[PDB]
């Protein structure tokens, strides 16, 4: 999108996510990163429904031609058409991974903008683990660790305990523990821990911020109800 | 399980 | 797809629809129409439910975006990604047309693949017409028009009254001549005759048929019942 | 006015 002007590009992003067009959306989106100025809170939220909504449908797709070929495995079409799935979602996040590497993360030098990259770099790694096996699976498993962590790290430091992105954070790691890393128990804590500690500070908060806070701490108590 | 739907700006 | 088997091509746009990747399965069908044998009515289906999807997206799309260009006419963006949206519907109706052209129509003798393609056509040449202005709108709902009347001349000397393409192309039929003509009463006089002449013949079929039948006279009725 | 669905095989 070499071409286009950055306020441009953003501004059909909006229009893309209005017309529910999410590959579009993140197109423009990656346009307007490689334009190579930061990002806004605002700009970083549109590159992120983008490539959610982009991987999710992949993601899904995916689940449903594995179901699949694993009751085929109780012609090549099935597990062909599955990877050919599976290689189109591993070059989605290897693009989203490539914008965070370059170069997102390393100008991100405020707690805000830093989390909400890691976040995204952990998603990204853990969403490449959904399909991976065997020994790249470790690798990749590591990678998503390691980037929640930093960015658990920082927001522990950097941001009240109901901050929107530290809960989200918490909540897609305590996913990646459950699902990813074999670890129900502590899947488990740091979704409780996160909920309480983020329950002892509701009562700083403006009545729109405690119903974002809120929101996010009803999926952590909806992840404890069906795990405990 | 969950994650953040994160799907809607 | 030429080089994948015709048959594999069938298998996987029916695991396309499963995962709901209709692209992938237009594509796929596409690749089997372009092998030159005949559709069978399973196969028909299949091409007719994936563009049919492709294209539903593009038209809901269009909307969206031609609904924020006529607000803002009460820079240039609204209206250069209208126009792109625009591009690409014309493009994927073209390529359906181009199919039933080249050569799905003329190698369809019996009465019931005659139609079924006939039908089609009238379709994409109206999507085309919802997003057509002035004099080549004109040509447009002309050939539309003209594909219809053709479906509808065979259908009504060579299937029942109930049989469901019969049906499902006088309700697509209705709605061109309401929502394209300008023809309202040629609409409701056409949803009127189709509906009676059904319910009379109702008495002959089995529970499935009778299940098929039904389920379209109710599409006629909900038009019916909008427009009067 | 809707046509047919036509969306799902
Ligand atoms: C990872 C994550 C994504 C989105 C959200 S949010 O929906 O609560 N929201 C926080 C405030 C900002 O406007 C970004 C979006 C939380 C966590
Ligand atoms: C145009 C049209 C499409 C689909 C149908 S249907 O859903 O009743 N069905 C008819 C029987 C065949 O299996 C094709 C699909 C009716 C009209
Ligand atoms: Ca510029
Ligand atoms: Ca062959
Ligand atoms: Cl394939
Ligand atoms: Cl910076
Ligand atoms: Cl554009
Ligand atoms: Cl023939």
């Amino acid at each position: 999108m070499g071409s286009m002007e950055r306020a441009s590009l953003i501004q059909k992003a909006k229009l893309a996510e209005q017309a529910e067009r999410y590959e579009d959306m993140a197109a423009f989106m990656k346009g307007a990163v490689e334009k190579g100025e930061e990002l806004s809170c605002e700009e970083r939220n549109l590159l992120s429904v983008a490539y959610k909504n982009v991987v999710g449908g992949q993601r899904a797709a995916w689940r449903v031609l594995s179901s699949i070929e694993q009751k085929s495995n109780e012609g090549p079409e099935v597990r062909e058409y599955r990877e050919k799935v599976e290689t189109e979602l591993q070059g989605v996040c290897d693009t989203v991974l490539g914008l965070l590497d370059s170069h997102l993360i390393k100008e991100a030098g405020d707690a805000e903008s830093r989390v909400f990259y890691l976040k995204m770099k952990g998603d990204y790694y853990r969403y490449l683990a959904e399909v991976a096996t065997g020994d790249d699976k470790k690798r990749i498993i590591d990678s998503a660790r390691s980037a929640y962590q930093e960015a658990m790290d920082i927001s522990k430091k950097e941001m009240p305990p109901t901050n929107p992105i530290r809960l989200g954070l918490a909540l897609n790691f305590s996913v990646f523990h459950y699902e990813i890393a074999n670890s129900p128990e502590e899947a488990i804590s740091l979704a409780k821990t996160t909920f309480d500690e983020a329950m002892a500070d509701l009562h700083t908060l403006s009545e729109d911020s405690y119903k974002d806070s809120t929101l996010i701490m009803q999926l952590l108590r909806d992840n404890l109800t069906l795990w405990t | 399980a969950g994650s953040i739907p994160g799907r809607r700006s």
